[PDB]
Formats: structure tokens, sequence, C-alpha cells
């Protein structure tokens, strides 16, 4: 089962919150039920 | 040792005695929800 | 094929370093400890 609900009054601040982060770049697609917490920069070129 | 769908499974057996010629089975003993990427072991 | 319990445990992971995840299974004569953490290794892993 998947449950979703609203948390506007619990996760909204006038100055803005930045505690919640997501990931945008990765080399390969993710296996089901897998967790990765790496921090290495995305190698788009040759020089590290 | 097996690892599928984010679950780690371990079967084991013990017996008294090159490997001997005979037949025996193994019983399930560990299942864990580890869910990581495994490639090499020690 | 063993006597006197020389083989102790196992390590599983990707690169076996302080960077990414690692599983340790140790059997130090008292209990079967399974521990999945972010763990550091040396080049000569041994136990007394």
């Amino acid at each position: 089962c998947v449950i979703a609900w609203n948390s506007n009054k619990l996760d909204s601040k006038v100055s803005g919150n930045y505690n919640y982060l997501y990931r945008l770049f990765r080399k390969s697609n993710l296996k089901p039920f897998e967790r990765d917490i790496s921090t290495e920069i995305y190698q788009a070129g040759n020089k590290p | 040792f097996k690892n599928i769908d984010g679950y780690f499974k371990i079967y084991s057996k013990h017996t008294p005695i090159d490997l001997p010629q005979g037949f025996s089975a193994l019983e399930p003993l560990v299942d864990l929800p580890i869910g990581i990427n495994i490639t090499r072991f020690q | 094929i063993e006597k006197s319990n020389i083989i102790r445990g196992w390590i599983f992971g990707t690169t076996l370093d302080s960077k990414t995840q690692s599983l340790l299974i140790v059997n130090n004569a008292t209990n079967v400890v399974i521990k999945v953490c972010e763990f550091q290794f040396c080049n000569d892993p041994f136990l007394d």
C-alpha cells in the first residue's frame, strides 16, 4: 500500500526550509529497493 | 550466500567427515533486509 | 574443512572502505554478530 497526505503546516517556513534534499545525477539506473548515499561529483568530463 | 531484491539470504549446514562424494541438503537460517550493492567479498 | 575453528567470519561490500556500505559477519566464540555499517578496513585483516 501507498499512503500520501499533506503536511503544509508542518514543513513550511516563511524564511524557507532547505533541510530536504534530492539527487539529480547518477551514472546508472537504480535497482529496486536500493539506497545510495554517495557524494562523489558527477564526472561529466575528463579532469576530476 | 545469496542476495536478491534487497534481501540477503544465508543457508548453512554442518557435518563430520578433496570434497567427499555424498549427498546432503541445506536449511535456511538467515534473512536480512540489507538492501545494498555487493560485488566483492573477503 | 576445518578443526579448532580457524575460520571466523566474512566481509561483504563494494569497495571495502570508509566511503561506502559494508557488512561484517563475526563469530567471536560467543554470538553470531551481523553488522551492516559504514566500516573501515586495513590491508591485513586478522583477529587475535
